[PDB]
């Protein structure tokens, strides 16, 4: 009956421009509406909304609808849902200035106000599951955004706490879809800026009851969010972010370390498919390694970052072109800068990490080479990587014969460093004699030297000979005099090596190869006996 | 352009130790995958590669004699080539410690 009555009122004609008549009039209709609230009321307004919408003029009906929800959140359901259904239908296109929505955005921008506001978002969340009726989308994602956008920071933070389930549509689904709509239609990312602290960090202590009972959510769905936040977050902010998660109470996280590591997994995984926001080239070092060290440099907060590196280095997938250099270069830099005291710890955490746990293989050490190149001269860090080196070699000695390929790599692969490889191979040989395996090293040299010596005499091929001569030429120079005795004994008890050197001596096709070959030879002669 | 390869005849099935740069670039098999493996694999077997010519190698390999012959071998791409291999036993005291294969690929 009553819908039919207000059909010709000033309810459907533009709001009187007078503020006083605007207010007095709206105050009158909100009480007329609210007088009923019968069983029929949802069914009643439903007929009223579909019949009267949409129009393009601004009307006083928007403001009565918007206010009635505010003064009677109990019946926000009966008011918003008819609009929700038409938004799903396509009857209503959603524009932030489309006129049912113009005012619901406006009431949100006072405890009465908060609850009404809350329930509006709590309703729109549940109906926001994806539909297809040109991708399939979430129909009410953008409206949630503009309401959440035009709102105090206090409720945004509490929306994401409620939505993700920190304390019907997928909770993870909406947060991602409303954070994207802001990025999609607006050109900024402020909702994802409040959402990432909202998930990782506990409620503030000042909010006590909530704080005491809250749990870190499942971080698997919000893997893009963290990538997008970390793609933009100033480096100081992420170290604020990480520490907060690191020094949180245990009721928050089963194992905060498992979750700090889990976060890393997801940005790395989302790095392969994320579009529009690219992580920095030092993102592993910048947002993590920079911070994780300083924690050690600066009470018990330092103690927990130490558990992360043991975690980081007991799962060596961080090392898994330029990302590797930067990742490796970064590991080197966090070592140097922080101080002698922390280096000794970092290095002893590393040792405890590598089973001195993961197995040890030459393939494990290929990445640490790129770290070791950047290390300085004689530091304990260099000693530590060389100590883990010996550990690797000891272990391989203990069928597939990874050893035979290893020596090929240091000798010739350029993985790199003739300086290192001379030093590295020296260690390699010294371990084999301790334990056969020494024949392997003895055997490879002749094979490489003689095959390359034959190829040259009969661009890349000449380049490798030079390197092998220098590696061997230097093995004499750097039990340093002792390995020297072995090489000279190796060369002149085999007639094949004997010949190959001689032709290399006399090769002028390449200037530097025969300057080099001559010197190695004379070094063989003296250390022969 | 000759590709080179070496085997340690002192081990079982003569596993590879050295791979020439051109071999790495004309077989797709960089050194790391093939070292410790014998080169029995370049033909893999596959029915159409001549069964006799492969057996003539292994017989020739035992007594330690040079073998020159020609099979078709293919990159892991599946794209096939053929080369004339020269297998050169090397010895000193005089036990065959090493082998050297000098193969000249031709598609
Ligand atoms: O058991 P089977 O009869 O199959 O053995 C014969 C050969 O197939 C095998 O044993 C190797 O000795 C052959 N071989 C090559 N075979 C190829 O098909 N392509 C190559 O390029 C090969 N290079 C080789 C190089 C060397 C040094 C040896 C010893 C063998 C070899």
């Amino acid at each position: 009956r009553w819908i039919d009555g207000l059909q010709f009122s000033s309810l459907l004609w533009p709001p009187p421009r007078d503020p006083q008549q605007h207010k007095d009039q709206v105050v009158a209709y909100v009480e007329y509406f609210g007088q009923f609230t019968s069983e029929q009321f949802p069914d009643d307004i439903a007929e009223l909304v579909r019949h009267q919408y949409p129009s393009t003029e601004k009307r006083l009906l928007d403001d009565v609808l918007a206010m009635f929800v505010l003064h009677h959140p109990e019946h926000g359901h009966a008011v918003i849902l008819p609009i929700i259904s038409c938004l799903i239908d396509g009857s209503l296109v959603y524009s932030k200035e489309a006129h049912p929505f113009a005012s619901f955005i406006s009431l949100v921008c006072s405890e009465q106000w908060a609850l009404a506001c809350g329930e509006i978002l709590r309703i729109l969340t549940h109906y926001n599951r994806p539909i297809y009726k040109r991708k399939p989308l979430r129909p009410l994602s953008p409206w949630i955004s503009d309401i959440l956008l035009a709102a105090p920071l206090g409720i945004r933070s509490d929306y994401f706490r409620w939505c993700s389930g920190v304390m019907v549509a997928n909770g993870a689904g909406v947060i991602l879809s409303v954070c994207d709509d802001e990025v999609a239609r607006y050109e900024t990312a402020t909702l994802t800026a409040v959402a990432v602290p909202a998930l990782l960090l506990p409620p503030p202590t000042t909010s006590l009851d909530e704080h005491l009972v809250a749990g870190l959510p499942a971080l698997e769905p919000y893997a893009r969010l963290f990538h997008r936040y970390y793609a933009i977050a100033t480096p100081s902010a992420t170290q604020r972010l990480l520490l907060g998660l690191l020094e949180a109470p245990p009721s928050w996280a089963p194992d905060a370390l498992d979750a700090a590591v889990q976060l890393v997994e997801l940005l790395r995984a989302a790095e392969d498919y994320a579009s529009g926001v690219r992580l920095p080239r030092n993102w592993m070092h910048l947002h993590f390694l920079r911070a994780i060290g300083i924690a050690m440099s600066m009470g018990v907060a330092a103690d927990a970052a130490a558990a992360l590196l043991f975690r980081i280095l007991s799962q060596p997938a961080l090392l898994f072109e330029a990302t590797i250099e930067a990742t490796a270069q970064g590991i080197a830099s966090m070592l140097c800068a922080h101080g002698p005291e922390v280096e000794w710890r970092i290095c002893t955490i590393w040792e405890a990490a590598y089973g001195l746990p993961p197995i040890l293989s030459w393939n494990l050490y290929i990445p640490l080479l790129k770290v070791l190149e950047y290390l300085p001269r004689g530091s304990p860090s260099e000693a530590c990587l060389m100590k883990i080196f010996v550990a690797t070699v000891e272990t391989i000695l203990s069928a597939m014969s990874e050893l035979r390929a290893m020596v090929h790599a240091l000798f010739l692969e350029s993985c790199a460093g003739v300086e290192l490889a001379s030093r590295l191979l020296f260690v390699v040989l010294t371990v084999c004699v301790s334990h056969g395996p020494v024949a392997a090293f003895d055997s490879y040299v002749l094979a490489a030297v003689c095959a390359l010596a034959c190829e040259v005499q009969l661009d890349s091929a000449i380049s490798h000979t030079r390197r092998i001569l220098a590696i061997l030429e230097a093995l004499f120079s750097l039990a340093a005099a002792m390995v020297a005795a072995h090489i000279s004994e190796l060369f002149r008890r085999s007639k094949a090596l004997t010949h190959a050197l001689s032709g290399l001596m006399r090769c002028k096709w390449d200037k530097e190869i025969h300057k080099r070959a001559s010197s190695l030879y004379n070094l063989i002669d003296v250390h022969s006996k | 352009p000759c590709g080179f390869v070496v085997s340690d005849a002192l081990e079982p099935d003569n596993p590879i130790i050295y791979v020439n740069t051109v071999f790495e670039i004309v077989t797709g098999y960089r050194a790391e995958e093939v070292i410790g493996r014998n080169c029995r694999f370049l033909q893999c077997r596959h029915p159409m590669v001549d069964s006799t010519i492969v057996a003539k190698m292994r017989q020739c390999l035992e007594n330690g004699i040079e073998f020159q012959g020609e099979l078709l071998n293919f990159r892991k791409d599946g794209s096939p080539l053929m080369n004339k291999l020269r297998l050169v036993p090397i010895r000193e005291e005089d036990e065959i410690t090493h082998f050297i294969g000098v193969l000249l690929f031709t598609d």
